[PDB]
């Protein structure tokens, strides 16, 4: 989940 | 009045907290996964109209 909130934001 | 300043004092020390930024980070995750589920399907449109 924070690897797919650092590639989204 | 003891019992109403002890819940200012709560009230004040959950204000000062470091503790409220859960909202602000769960929910632009699911609203930016939504933007690039939108993104992709724009891509995948733009490549059927090319095609």
């Amino acid at each position: 989940d924070r690897g797919r909130q650092v590639i989204h934001e | 009045i003891l019992l109403g300043y002890a819940g200012l004092m709560l009230l004040t020390n959950v204000l000062k907290a470091i503790g409220i930024w859960g909202s602000w980070v769960i929910a632009p995750v699911k609203l930016i996964f939504a933007i690039i589920k939108k993104l992709m399907r724009t891509v995948s449109c733009l490549m059927g109209k090319l095609m």
